[PDB]
């Protein structure tokens, strides 16, 4: 049947005109099957019988397996078309989902075809089945619904069928039902009595509507398989998670694995993924094969442990407040659980990422914070209470002491080791009785020479050679020196903003090597005090060391 | 009355920016909201054929305010606003004594917006955990936030305030967004009372109607970049100094150094001030207490402004068109994020009142954090431009 429902008005895209697409000749088989497809759909009003008076083509194919598919080629009218509102803005997640008593899966019959398409537009749907070797005049047609294959069709059904939805809503507040696609699922505390009977009167309100139902008794026993999800009445999980056992793996098997840990990480804890992404790095054919390192076979044994034992999911209760827990599981990696009551779990999470070049375990710990603080506004429409690694001393001393700004909401600190800490601490003020260290590192941009080396108040002077160094690399070497040579005590004075601006953040991880082995003198020293001078500007010590250092090559 | 209408430009199309997650009292607060206006006949249900989409929030003393973000359509009307109907800036309004600030966004629900236009006001309520399909307005009058708004209102603004500015000739009125901007040089009391004068006249027709009650900007200074007073000055002391001093010279026409620079040492050893040094430097002091030389607004080029954490409350910020040449600077002083959007309100009005602009903010936070979490303490009607930007640590020092 075809809605009752008022048509959505669709346009063409502005300064275009419809298709008119030249339908190609087609087979005596696909003629006949077409024909007789047409007749069928034409008998129940989704087409219409066209003249010559109509200028405008979309070429029809055909496909079969007995079964004949009539196939619509859209591709010129889509790109003509108007853009639509965005069907849905995400998925439900089964963290998010509230415990109810029974359940109903309806799916909807000839759902694009049940749902009338803007009488003004029909026009640009025409289409022409050809007559044998295209020789008279085709049956020219055109639609009277939504076309299969067209732009606006999952819009304008989704639309509708929220409209048509929009007052059984409000008149049933406390049912709920979940539109997606052509399917509707039903939930009620209501006992299996009073719940099928909602349900017949819900197929008759889309009865009313145009909209036809399959039939009673279809009906399932639990898990109920959603989304990728085994949906249980008082509990959820991912649906079975199979870890391939093989001797040889390709690319194509590594990415789909780290795809299937991922799904896993959801509600599965301590998920690892980081040595086997590592592998999937560079070129490399989806077909190659690539020999697991020692870290990504000891990931992956790991990863088979958790998965040795089904682990489930709590529905979410409203009443209760959301409780979030993060733990540290190796540099960079982060693992989060999220339930109301003690380690019923509503779901799971990984969070390894690299904001920038260098980090430390704070900067990391609250960037995590973030992510999960995002993912429970979207799936429960409120921030969580915070249980984090790390003393609030630690995260003081910090964020008051840091240039950035930051907020992080209710939380507590737990003494989940590997605990949060500051490696290290910059001095404030300039040392007494330890060495100043003037720092430079001119690089020539031609020859690639590097030229790192320093002068100290206790004129000692050392000077190295660099082979394909930016300026950027020399200023750092410079800094590492100053590092290596001093005591335990040391000030350091520079020209680079770029080093200074790296060390000040005081990193604990780096990408560069320079970089991680400047951080490994930093955590040893007793005292550091860093300093910046404008270079060429000739300071009292700068000034000596850009003579050595600048002393050949630029 | 009829409609004004409106144009983007033949090729600039409407806005399609996504909706940030929202918390259950805010979705609530605007489904109330939504719907009475809805039935006041202010908004409109819509459908798929609208694939404009602009951010909705909700803010507030105890009553929620639905806030519109129009930045994405401000940016796309332009022309609209700035050209065909550009609201003149008073030179004079920085000048006066005491100025306050009304809301006179109640008045744009009485017009309508031209149904051609109507489309590109389209905004989302969206669902928690996306179990419901998230609800599609449209505006039919003119929306509160939208720079389009103000430009049509204009003509039907200075009907109703032609008394008053008649009345009282020394009194200065700017029209920003949904706010009137009155200024006078009269005694508190009766700049107070002449405000209450302008209420009324504003309820006839219709208008009920960081910072103090009001602004004073005639006691607006820009805080200098201060050089220390110490009797015992550190090679250190001497190096900071002439490091803050030299990237003062990039700004202020008349800086030196050199002075200074006559004098490898430890940082710690304690040199003596010189006679030129000591001169150089309280020279150099009277230089950044005046305004920049050769510094000014170019009503053309965007509004840039910065701004700084100093620790313990303080925060640090400077106006700017082209780099660090500073039209203005200042300061700002109970979590990191608060005190933020605290500092951005209140620089962003010294900007309105001062050029009838917002400026785009550099702000020292990351992205995700703020998108979070201004929402909670923001309270303007307007809603400023901003990027995430990372301190340089120099910076910081040099602004003190
Ligand atoms: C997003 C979404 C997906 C699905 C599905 N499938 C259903 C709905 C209502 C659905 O939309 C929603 C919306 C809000 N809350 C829930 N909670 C569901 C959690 C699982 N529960 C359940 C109950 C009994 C049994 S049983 N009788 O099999 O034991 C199995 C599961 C049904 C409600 N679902
Ligand atoms: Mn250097
Ligand atoms: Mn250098």
């Amino acid at each position: 049947p075809i809605s009752p429902i008022e048509t959505v008005p669709v346009k063409l895209k502005p300064g275009m005109d419809g298709p008119k697409v030249k339908q190609w000749p087609l087979t005596e088989e696909k003629i006949k099957a077409l024909v007789e497809i047409c007749t069928e759909m034409e008998k129940e009003g989704k087409i219409s019988k066209i003249g010559p008076e109509n200028p405008y083509n979309t070429p029809v194919f055909a496909i079969k397996s007995t079964k004949w598919r009539k196939l619509v080629d859209f591709r010129e009218l889509n790109k003509r078309t108007q853009d639509f509102w965005e069907v849905q803005l995400g998925i439900p997640h089964p963290a998010g989902l509230k415990k109810k008593k029974s359940v109903t899966v309806l799916d909807v019959g000839d759902a694009y075809f049940s749902v009338p398409l803007d009488e003004d537009f029909r026009k640009y749907t025409a289409f022409t089945i050809p007559s044998i070797n295209n020789e008279t005049p085709g049956i020219r047609y055109q639609y009277n619904v939504l076309p299969q294959g067209w732009k606006g069709s999952p819009a304008i059904f989704q639309s509708s069928m929220t409209k048509i939805l929009e007052p059984f809503r409000k008149q049933n507040p406390d049912i709920v039902i979940y539109q997606y696609m052509d399917d509707l699922y039903v939930g009620s505390d209501l006992e299996i009595g009073q719940h099928r009977t909602k349900i017949e009167e819900l197929r008759q309100h889309l009865l009313r509507w145009g909209l036809t139902t399959p039939d009673k008794k279809h009906q399932k026993e639990p898990p109920f398989l959603w989304m990728g999800y085994e949906l249980h009445p008082d509990k959820w999980t991912v649906q079975p998670i199979v870890l391939p056992e093989k001797d040889s793996w390709t690319v194509n098997d590594i990415q789909k694995l780290v795809g299937k840990l991922n799904w896993a990480s959801q509600i599965y804890p301590g998920i690892k993924v980081r040595q086997l992404c590592k592998l999937l790095r560079g070129t490399k054919a989806l077909t190659e094969v690539i020999p697991l390192t020692e870290e990504a076979e000891l990931e992956l044994a790991e990863n088979r442990e958790i998965l040795k034992e089904p682990v489930h999911g709590v529905y979410y209760d409203p009443s209760k407040d959301l409780i979030a827990e993060i733990q540290k599981q190796g540099q960079g990696q982060w693992t989060y659980q999220i339930y109301q009551e003690p380690f019923k779990n509503l779901k799971t999470g990984k969070y390894a990422r690299m904001r920038g070049a260098h980090t430390n375990d704070v900067k990391q710990l609250t960037e995590a914070v973030q992510k999960i603080t995002t993912e429970s506004i979207v799936i429960w429409g409120k921030t969580p209470k915070f249980k984090l690694p790390i003393q609030k001393e630690t995260w003081e001393t910090w964020w008051t002491e840091y240039w950035q700004a930051t907020w992080i909401p209710e939380w507590e600190f737990v003494n989940t080791p590997p605990l949060v800490k500051l490696w290290y601490q910059l001095e404030k003020e300039p040392i007494v009785g330890a060495e100043t260290f003037y720092v430079d590192g001119a690089a020539n941009r031609e020859t690639k020479l590097g030229k790192a080396g320093y002068v100290t108040n206790r004129g000692r002077q050392k000077v190295v050679t660099l082979t394909d160094t930016t300026n950027q690399k020399t200023e750092l070497q410079a800094i590492y020196l100053a590092l290596q040579d001093s005591g335990l005590e040391v000030n350091i004075v520079t020209d680079s903003q770029y080093a200074l601006g790296i060390i000040q953040a005081q990193p604990d991880q780096s990408e560069s090597e320079l970089v991680n082995q400047i951080i490994e003198q930093l955590i040893k020293k007793e005292k550091v005090y860093l300093a910046w001078v404008p270079a060429h500007k000739g300071i009292g010590g700068n000034e000596q060391v850009d003579k050595l250092v600048s002393a050949g090559i630029r | 009355i009829e409609t004004v209408p409106v144009k983007l430009k033949p090729g600039m199309d409407g806005p399609k920016v996504k909706q940030w997650p929202l918390t259950e009292e805010k979705i609530k607060a605007l489904v109330e909201i939504c719907t009475e206006m809805e039935k006041e006949g202010k908004i409109s249900k819509i459908g798929p054929e609208n694939p404009y989409n602009t951010p909705v929030f909700a803010i507030k003393s105890t009553k929620w305010r639905k806030l519109v973000d129009f930045r994405e359509l401000n940016k796309r009307t332009q022309d609209f606003w700035e050209v065909q109907l550009g609201i003149p800036h008073p030179a004079g309004l920085k000048k006066k004594k005491s100025v306050t600030v009304l809301d006179v966004g109640d008045a744009y629900f009485s017009v309508p917006l031209d149904e051609d236009f109507r489309k590109y006001t389209a905004f989302t309520i969206p669902s928690i955990n996306n179990e419901t399909p998230g609800i599609r307005y449209q505006y039919n009058v003119l929306p509160q936030g939208w720079k389009g708004s103000p430009a049509i209102f204009q003509s039907s603004m200075t009907k109703i305030l032609e008394p008053f500015r008649k009345q009282n000739p020394d009194i200065v009125i700017y029209q920003y967004m949904d706010d009137l901007y009155v200024g006078s040089d009269l005694e508190i009391g009766q700049h107070r009372t002449k405000i209450e004068e302008l209420r009324q006249h504003l309820l006839r027709w219709g208008l009920t109607t960081w910072m103090g009650y009001e602004l004073h900007p005639d006691k607006w200074t820009v805080q200098p970049i201060v050089l220390p007073e110490k009797d015992s000055w550190t090679v250190n002391d001497i190096q900071k100094l002439v490091g803050k001093l030299n990237w003062a010279s990039q700004i202020y026409p008349g800086i030196k150094v050199r002075q200074l620079c006559k004098l490898t040492k430890a940082l710690t050893e304690v040199i003596p001030l010189t006679e030129e040094a000591e001169l150089e430097l309280a020279e150099n002091r009277e230089i950044l207490k005046e305004p920049v030389h050769g510094v000014y607004y170019d009503p053309s080029k965007d509004l840039i402004a910065e701004i700084q954490k100093q620790g313990q409350g303080q925060w640090t910020y400077q106006i700017y068109q082209e780099p660090f040449k500073n039209l203005k600077t200042g300061k700002y002083a109970t979590n990191d994020v608060k005190q933020l959007t605290e500092a951005v309100q209140k620089i962003t009005t010294e900007s309105i009142v001062i050029w009838g602009k917002t400026p785009k903010f550099k702000l020292p936070i990351q992205k995700e954090t703020w998108e979070t979490w201004w929402t909670e303490y923001w309270q303007a009607t307007w809603i400023p431009e901003w990027e995430f930007v990372n301190t340089p640590p120099l910076v910081k020092l040099w602004y003190q």
